[PDB]
């Protein structure tokens, strides 16, 4: 195997730091006899080289016999000089998505064989990649050699092999600027639009270029066939989709199953469109052991059961034709859970993807929404470096109220109503003015902060009033109880005055969904009403009825 | 030149920021101007060896075709503001806010001929990322000293007061203020006369190199805060009118509201009108009077950061607070405009920096109403200037909002 004869990659240890020196433990003899057969062919080869014992560090030697098999495997334990070396760039800051992936007629794979040792290493370096064979027993010196190629399980070895790839291929891209390349790890994809005539000379004259730079790789005969797999996908001639994915049959469920199943789950999703999850998930929260067996609940079954319906039979995604369009439809799914598929031509996806996350405690369908948008916005632009015009189930009208009115900024990239119920919509609207002939509510709450107990009432102005108590709450919950109540007796029309900012906040955002129990139910309430009007005032200062409901649930509590 | 040496802030060093992703127009921006500034030795490419990241995009700065590369160095920045800020300092002349017109002009191109000390290249290491990452980020560092570092205007101080001493002299009574990579030209001159004297200035630096857009500060007074008058004062409007009331001291010394608050006591409807004591008009009046003033006993502290707060006013509106403590504002304003959410919120953004820098010569942190991912994605778009201020993502409280309306 050769050596590149590629320049080299200046190397340092960390500031204020010296290479290894780590001892080397005694070995049984056949330890002994396997590494010197191994080192010996290293150094023929050049690999290695023998020094002296001038040089004082030094990094642990093992060997390994075999997975089945009987052959030995050297292991050169390179942690503490690990931990000495600079740090690099980052090898390969993504990965190329299928979708993102323009179609080629013609595509092959290359592999340069001994990626690791066919790159020579900063000669001012070597030294510290020093290791010892010793001897039978303490007595003796051992043998000593270090490294004139790239270690493997060296920290920087990934990155200067790669980066060494680059710099030998960029001339050869250059004149050939029609022709794709993607390095990964120690693989070349090599694609291009020419009939296979001069595809198979071109890849030739790739290869001797390859290999006047002391890199070697298969000739055809040699050459991977397609499907290629690679980073758990399949790819093929005119489309891709993720691999082979199996849904064990099973009797019993250990959270250990379940785990597996919601990642081969989530991985489909990228073009299985309409896998759902949260069932399944809703299992795994406050968990025990992995071997532990879950029952699986109802709808967790009903979930199990519509997600092998929708892996019953292959879906594939298609390539990207940068001379059309992006289109992404989005589907509200149901408990916050969002689905979207991108295409170009109606119906032909690129790929799919589901949204869930809960973006804060109280939210609503529209502020979820547009949370998707955002991420598959993010999302196109890494795969295209564009964003696709969107098609969401949500009128332009309700789009315009809510945004106009909402407090935080916000945006969305060229779009278009779309008929697909659910459609999108608020669940109810406060007033802007104070409702005539409607009772007002003075409401209010307060909590102990020692014995945790807590009173909550309202007091109107035709007199009513009421004060109800609470055994484990806070002040937040108080006051959310206080406005209940006020909803819970007044019917369809009411004014509620409150001093709780917090309540305001949560409520004047018109969340549809809570994680507090509580707070849906005051949904409920807002949205049998028919016209609700909720104000503010600063408490403590004796002010309307709110100096009252205050007294009225301070009695006892504070 | 024999450059100057430049070291980090002892114990820490460079920045490791990610690049966002860019989209194809910007990246093919992006590789032209790189290839011409390789080509002209402002930058070359580096190595896997060199392990730092500063992000880079792609902006247009008002009305102009031609992409422009901005390089964002807010780490870099605060990782060597030892040496910018005081080492080699630049005094801010408390004099600037005063002129009747200040005219900033772009100035960066003097820095590519001063080249970089030779160790310090390696920290202002940035990438061009690839679409689908297909290929690995072109890697560069700079030869130069860079736009936006903000030790490039520190060390270039003195060739710019050289550049400068003439017209300076010939013109006592102009104030010339850097910043980064603008210069401030601020005069008492009638309109043309300035722009006449700019002019003039830029065939000084015309000479050198060096290759304007009007501010006008001595008239940037109050936006005080405002209580309605009107005939007619329903319990809700009193109300709100001693919420407003109540939260506007606590920085405005001596605010009352007693008088006006017992006209509300029991619990009536609030859809019901209620007549006036006039003493709760000498209050209002006074407060009014008062709510229109100088916040007595806040001055600029040097040694602290600036917030600048932005609450969203639908109807194209946006207003603003800079202070140093909250409640302690050293200014407020409103801003006001084919304009959505975020291209107006770039441009306030950008309007308060300016003022910011005109007014204390250091720009604010600012807290964004807005959602990270939707900022990032978008701000770009519509920046225009070649700094970028730090900033943090933010609810408005529901009551702020009015409180400033
Ligand atoms: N040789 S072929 O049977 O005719 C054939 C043609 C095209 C394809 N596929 C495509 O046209 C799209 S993918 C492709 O060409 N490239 C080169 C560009 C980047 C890249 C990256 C990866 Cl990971 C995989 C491939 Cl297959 C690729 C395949 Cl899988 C096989």
């Amino acid at each position: 195997s050769p050596i590149s004869p590629i320049e080299t990659v200046p190397v340092k240890l960390k500031p204020g730091m010296d290479g290894p020196k780590v001892k080397q433990w005694p070995l049984t003899e056949e330890k002994i006899k396997a590494l010197v057969e191994i080192c010996t062919e290293m150094e023929k080869e050049g690999k290695i080289s023998k020094i002296g014992p001038e040089n004082p560090y030094n990094t642990p030697v093992f060997a390994i016999k075999k997975k089945d098999s009987t052959k030995w495997r050297k292991l050169v334990d390179f942690r503490e000089l690990n931990k000495r070396t600079q740090d690099f760039w980052e090898v390969q800051l993504g990965i190329p998505h299928p979708a993102g992936l323009k179609k080629k007629k013609s595509v092959t794979v290359l592999d340069v064989g001994d990626a690791y040792f066919s790159v020579p290493l900063d000669e001012d370096f070597r030294k510290y990649t020093a290791f010892t064979i010793p001897s039978i027993n303490n007595e003796t010196p051992g043998i000593r050699y270090q490294y004139n190629v790239l270690p493997q399980g060296w920290k920087g070895s990934p990155a200067i092999f790669q980066s060494s790839m680059t710099k030998i291929l960029e001339p050869f891209r250059k004149q050939n600027p029609d022709i794709v390349i993607y390095q990964y790890m120690d693989d070349l994809y090599v694609g291009s639009d020419l009939e296979i005539g001069q595809h198979r000379t071109k890849i030739e004259e790739l290869r001797q270029h390859l290999l006047r730079w002391g890199l070697t790789t298969p000739d055809k005969k040699h050459q991977k066939e397609p499907p290629f797999l690679w980073m758990g996908y399949e790819l093929h001639p005119d489309k891709w989709t993720v691999q082979p994915i199996v849904l064990p049959e099973k009797d019993s469920w250990t959270v250990n199953d379940i785990q597996k199943l919601v990642g081969k789950l989530n991985w489909a999703s990228q073009i299985y469109p309409g896998i759902k999850v949260r069932q399944l998930c809703k299992l795994l929260r406050g968990t025990k052991a992995l071997t532990e067996v879950i029952p699986l609940t109802e709808e967790a079954e009903l979930e199990l059961a519509e997600n092998r319906e929708i892996l019953k039979e292959p879906v594939h995604g298609v390539y990207y034709d940068p001379s059309k369009d992006l289109i992404a439809e989005i589907q509200k799914q149901g408990q916050g859970q969002w689905t979207y598929q991108i295409y170009q031509e109606p119906f032909k996806n690129l790929k799919t993807g589901k949204y869930a996350r809960m973006r804060g405690a109280h939210t609503n369908d529209v502020k979820q929404l547009t949370e998707a948008v955002q991420k598959i916005t993010t999302e196109s632009i890494v795969i295209w470096g564009k964003t696709p015009k969107f098609k969401l189930p949500i009128q332009k009208e309700t789009w315009e109220t809510w945004w106009t009115e909402y407090w935080q900024a916000t945006w969305i990239p060229e779009w278009e109503f779309v008929n697909t119920p659910p459609l999108v919509k608020l669940w109810y609207q406060l007033e802007k003015e104070p409702i005539v002939g409607a009772e007002t509510f003075y409401v209010d709450g307060a909590a102990n902060r020692e014995t945790k107990l807590g009173k909550a009432g309202y007091v109107t102005n035709r007199g009513r009033q009421k004060v109800v108590t609470l055994t484990d709450t806070t002040n937040q919950k108080t006051e959310l109880q206080a406005i209940y109540l006020a909803l819970q007796d007044s019917g369809l029309e009411v004014n509620i005055v409150t001093d709780s900012q917090y309540a305001l906040g949560i409520i004047q955002a018109q969340p549809d969904q809570s994680e507090s129990e509580l707070v849906n139910q005051i949904i409920e309430q807002l949205i049998k009403k028919e016209k609700v009007y909720l104000a503010w005032v600063p408490a403590h200062k004796g002010i309307g009825g709110n100096e009252q409901v205050d007294k009225l649930v301070s009695a006892g509590i504070r | 030149i024999e450059t100057v040496p430049v070291k980090l802030k002892p114990g820490m060093d460079g920045p490791k920021v990610k690049q966002w992703p860019l989209t194809e127009e910007k990246i093919k921006a992006l590789v032209e101007i790189c290839t011409e500034m390789e080509k002209e030795g402002k930058i070359s490419k580096i190595g896997p060896e060199n392990p730092y990241n500063t992000p880079v995009f792609a902006i247009k700065k008002k009305d102009s075709t031609k992409w422009r590369k901005l390089v964002d160095f807010r780490e870099l920045n605060k990782r060597t503001q030892d040496f910018w800020e005081v080492q080699l300092g630049i005094p801010h002349p408390a004099g600037l806010k005063k002129k009747k017109s200040v005219t900033v002009l772009d100035v960066g191109d003097a820095y590519f001929s001063v080249p970089l000390d030779e160790d310090f290249r390696k920290y202002t290491a940035f990438t061009i990322p690839s679409i689908n990452n297909e290929t690995p980020g072109i890697r560069y560092q700079y030869n130069v000293l860079p736009q936006g570092w903000k030790g490039s205007p520190a060390i270039f101080q003195s060739s710019m007061t050289k550049i400068l001493e003439p017209f300076r002299k010939q013109n006592p009574d102009i104030v010339i203020y850097q910043y980064m990579d603008d210069l401030y030209v601020g005069s008492d001159l009638e309109i043309g006369q300035h722009r006449t004297k700019i002019e003039e200035l830029r065939q000084h630096l015309l000479r050198w190199g060096l290759t304007g857009y009007e501010l006008h500060p001595d008239k940037w007074t109050v936006q005080p805060i405002v209580l309605p008058e009107k005939d007619s004062w329903t319990v809700n409007d009193i109300q709100k009118l001693v919420g407003k009331l109540n939260w506007a001291s606590q920085i405005y010394p001596g605010i009352k509201v007693r008088q006006l608050c017992k006209l509300l006591r029991g619990t009536k409807a609030l859809t019901e009108v209620i007549p006036l004591t006039e003493e709760a008009e000498l209050e209002l009046a006074e407060n009014r009077e008062i709510l229109k003033e100088p916040v007595h006993g806040v001055y600029y502290d040097p040694s602290k950061d600036l917030i600048a707060e932005i609450q969203k006013q639908g109807q194209g509106q946006w207003t603003y607070q800079i202070y140093q403590e909250p409640f302690k504002n050293l200014k407020t304003g409103k801003y006001a405009r084919h304009t959505n959410d975020v291209k107006q919120l770039t441009e306030a953004v950008q309007k308060i920096t300016t003022e910011s820098i005109v007014i204390w010569g250091k720009t604010p942190k600012f807290k964004l109403p807005i959602q990270k991912e939707t900022w990032e994605t978008w701000w770009t778009e519509y920046w225009q200037a070649t700094w970028i201020p730090e900033w943090e993502f933010v609810n408005t409280p529901p009551l702020v909002k009015l409180w400033y309306q």
